[PDB]
């Protein structure tokens, strides 16, 4: 997860 | 792999045709030898084992539906490499031309994409929240920017340092989208988010509050979800960056805009020369002021605008 949580 | 450099053609997630740099040895592989020590794209085959298999294709044509996320992951990694090299004189994410590896088709219906400390990883989305996430140039560049951060400031991924980490990725993801100059905007993820809903995005830098994210330090999230709000409180920094570039009046504080190129120079210098693993928002303001001072002078409009923008979002 990284572009969003 | 060892082979000869070739040029294939295919279609990306959004249906656009593009050429891709490949390597031929029995098969045509998604291996671009033209950039640094290479850009390599892999098939994770709907599993979570990484990286998976280096992408092999029999005919150098990448028009199958299954090929589309790989085409875009490979091509947009190339655009992002070009941005860092041509704009910031940075050779790949480590500054020494490290190979860039990406895997697509990660897991099943996976609604995310991430840099994992070693490589990029893209889900296909579930078809409702997301289509395959490598279709968004801002997504690709956002996550590759985490690699730049890893090798430079090293901002810890929690609380304010983590929100800065996220904002740096949104900032440079957007600047890469402007560099490529196809439908550029100050939104994040609009090209791959919610195919059934037009005009939305994951986050907005120009108005973070459109999606409930704070646009002022007095509205910051202080709880423990999302690693202490790293994708929430990033809105405070994203708004400041937007104001530095574009100008405007925000909570009654006026900011003179200085444009995207100077925004990028200031934040790249802050990231690579001043920020540290534990930098907080106040320290980011100081790092940005000092970076603008180095680049443009202490009496410059650029320094004054950095101060105005952080004032406008309540960061002293
Ligand atoms: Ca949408």
């Amino acid at each position: 997860g990284a572009i969003i949580g | 792999i060892t082979g000869t450099s070739t040029v294939g053609v295919g279609r990306g997630v959004l249906g656009d045709q593009k050429n891709i740099n490949t390597t031929y040895s029995t098969y045509y592989y998604l291996q671009d030898n033209t950039r640094g020590n290479g850009i390599f794209t892999y098939d994770a085959k709907y599993r979570t084992t990484l990286p998976g298999s280096l992408w092999a294709d029999a005919d150098n044509q990448f028009f199958a539906s299954y090929d589309a996320p790989a085409v875009d992951a490979h091509y947009y990694a190339g655009v992002t490499y070009d941005y860092y090299k041509n704009v910031h004189n940075r050779l790949s994410y480590d500054g020494n031309n490290a190979a860039i590896r990406s895997s697509v088709h990660y897991s099943q219906g996976y609604n995310n994409a991430f840099w994992n400390g070693s490589q990029m990883v893209y889900g296909d989305g579930d078809g409702q929240t997301f289509i395959p996430l490598s279709g968004g140039i801002d997504v690709v560049a956002h996550e590759l920017t985490h690699a730049v951060t890893d090798y430079t400031a090293g901002l810890i991924y929690q609380n304010e340092s983590g929100a800065i980490n996220e904002a740096i990725s949104d900032i440079f993801g957007t600047l890469v989208e402007f560099y490529a100059n196809k439908n550029p905007d100050w939104e994040i993820g609009e090209d791959v988010y919610t195919p059934g809903i037009s005009g939305d995005s994951l986050r907005s830098m120009s108005d973070p509050a459109k999606y409930g994210d704070p646009d002022h330090y007095s509205k910051r999230y202080t709880g423990t979800q999302d690693n202490g709000g790293v994708h929430i409180n990033s809105g405070i920094i994203n708004k400041a960056a937007y104001l530095i570039s574009q100008g405007g009046t925000h909570y009654g504080v006026s900011v003179v805009g200085i444009g995207r190129d100077k925004l990028g120079k200031i934040f790249y210098r802050a990231l690579t020369q001043y920020l540290t693993p534990t930098s907080n928002f106040s320290q980011l303001r100081a790092a940005a002021v000092q970076s603008a001072t180095d680049l443009y002078g202490s009496t410059s409009q650029e320094v004054a605008s950095v101060k105005q923008a952080f004032d406008a979002v309540g960061v002293k």
